[PDB]
RNA sequence: UCAACUUCAUG
């Protein structure tokens, strides 16, 4: 739904690094060369990034139930 | 222990309560068991 | 107690007895709205 | 019948990471000196959290869950703050804990993305690892995050929020001498980094009277303690440990006495 | 490397990144004990569930 | 704190 804190295998912190993903998805960068930017090296934390699934900005789409 | 007579029903056995209990709902109701249902059904007839 | 209303989200007070419907707008979905007192959540 | 002597060679030290070597020690040693490193050297982190209001898409308790992955700088008050168990006041107080808060609301049409950053403490010393941010909920128009949190010493054992490092990695014998592991075709496997083979070799000659020794750690920090520090808290941790031992051990001697 | 005491595992083990799914069974859902409890009006024996 | 029925799952 939302980017883990630290990746599971080793605790490295992989949360800060989702939103500098997609912008280097946006740039240009491949895959493998965005996760080598953002520092993720072993493959526990690139399964991290690479396999994550944004539902969060589905689920915003609904309104709040209180405004 | 049996004599053929015996066999056809001239008195018919009502089992006792706790053989069809009364099944009650929040109550307000109190459904009846099947044999309770065909035990009436037997006195109206019987009546007639 | 207040309820929130499902569709056009404005608090309103509804008396014990008393149709669930939100004044101005109608709808019959309320919302509880959360509770004052508070939850310790372990963070673990 | 004494414990050897053991040196210490520091190859690369960066703010995220600790590359040493450890020889003339044995393999029980270094194993549990590594152990040390991920589960008993003593951290900050949020373990008590009370949401005031939260009508963000996460529940609360995913929220919370969150918040106590986040790491916070415990380099050097973490020494000197109590377990909450040793502390005598009742709860929480600023000895035993580090208070936290958040207070945001999406005003703006724009979804807002609540990070780290917005986390404030009371004491500047503990702080989210904030100097991207680690980002907890995005919140869209209308929906607001409040939280007070509380923040307690602990260790890894515990819960892997007070993991204070991210990957130790601990390796001995890198060409393969004491037949530790027996390759069943030895040429198919990669040399490792700190192989001193040529490429010809693909395994050392099998060495008799070899014992593990000469291990290789690197220890990569999380950012909450300083990757020279967690590994001088651990040596310092399993000293206590085995000092505590010690005392209860001599203690037992002497009632049997 | 053995996590317990550090020493190399002799046979070289096979890792790698499987997809593993979480099915709706778990143990909380089915754990049961009983100890006379409720009992049924008819067969005035133990009930079921 | 009822009971019948159905269907769906677990071995
Ligand atoms: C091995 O025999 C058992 C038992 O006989 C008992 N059992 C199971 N279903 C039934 C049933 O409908 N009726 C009756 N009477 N008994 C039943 O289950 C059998 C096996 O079934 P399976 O072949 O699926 O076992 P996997 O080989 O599949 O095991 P995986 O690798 O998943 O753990
Ligand atoms: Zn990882
Ligand atoms: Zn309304
Ligand atoms: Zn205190």
């Amino acid at each position: 739904m939302i980017i883990p804190v630290r990746c599971f295998t080793c605790g490295k912190i992989v949360g800060n690094k989702w939103e500098a993903y997609l912008g280097l998805l946006q740039a240009e960068y491949t895959e493998g060369d965005a996760l080598d930017a953002l520092g993720l090296k072993r493959y526990c934390c690139r399964r991290m990034l690479l396999a994550h699934v944004d539902l969060i900005e589905k689920l915003l789409n609904y309104a709040p139930l209180e405004k | 222990y049996a004599r053929p007579e015996w066999m056809i029903v001239t008195v018919l056995p009502v089992p006792p309560l706790s053989v069809r209990p009364a099944v009650v709902m929040q109550g307000s109701a109190r459904n009846q068991d099947d044999l309770t249902h065909k035990l009436a059904d037997i006195v109206k007839i019987n009546n007639q | 107690m207040i309820y929130i209303c499902g569709e056009c989200h404005t608090e309103n007070e509804i008396k014990s007895r008393d149709p669930i419907r939100c004044r101005e707008c109608g709808y019959r979905i309320m919302y509880k709205k959360r509770t004052k007192r508070l939850v310790v959540f372990d963070a673990r | 019948p004494y414990a050897n002597q053991p040196t210490v060679r520091i190859t690369e030290l960066t703010d995220e990471n600790v590359k040493f070597i450890i020889e003339n020690t044995d393999l029980a040693v270094a194993n549990s000196i590594r152990r040390v490193f991920i589960a008993e050297v003593p951290i900050i982190a949020i373990d008590w959290v009370q949401i005031d209001a939260n009508s963000s898409v996460l529940h609360d308790e995913f929220i919370a869950h969150r918040l106590g992955l986040i790491p916070l700088t415990s380099d050097d008050i973490v020494d000197k703050l109590q377990y909450s168990r040793d502390c005598t006041c009742e709860e929480f107080c600023p000895e035993c804990s580090v208070e936290f808060t958040l207070d945001v609301r999406c005003n703006e049409d724009q979804t807002r993305h609540v990070t780290s950053r917005d986390l404030i403490s009371n004491s500047p010393r503990v702080i989210p690892v904030t100097s991207d941010d680690i980002l907890i909920v995005k919140l869209r128009k209308g929906q607001e995050l409040r939280l007070r949190a509380y923040a307690k010493k602990g260790f890894g054992k515990e819960h892997a929020k007070w993991n204070p490092t991210a990957g130790v990695a601990f390796e001995y014998d890198p060409d393969n001498a004491l037949r530790h592991t027996v390759y069943p075709k030895p040429e198919e496997w990669p040399k490792s980094e700190y192989s001193e083979l040529d490429e010809d070799e693909s395994q050392a000659p099998y060495d008799p009277n070899g014992k593990p020794e000469r291990f290789y750690y690197n220890v990569e920090s999380c950012g909450s303690l300083r990757p020279e520090t967690i590994v001088l808290s651990a040596l310092s941790g399993l000293k206590k440990k085995l000092s505590d031992l010690q005392t209860q051990l001599s203690h037992e001697i002497q009632s049997d006495v | 490397y053995n996590g317990f005491t550090g020493r190399k595992i002799t046979s070289q083990i096979f890792i790698g990144p499987t997809y593993y799914q979480r099915l709706k069974h778990m143990v909380d859902d089915k754990i049961h004990s009983r100890a006379r409890g409720p009992i049924q009006i008819l067969n005035r024996q133990p009930m079921e569930g």
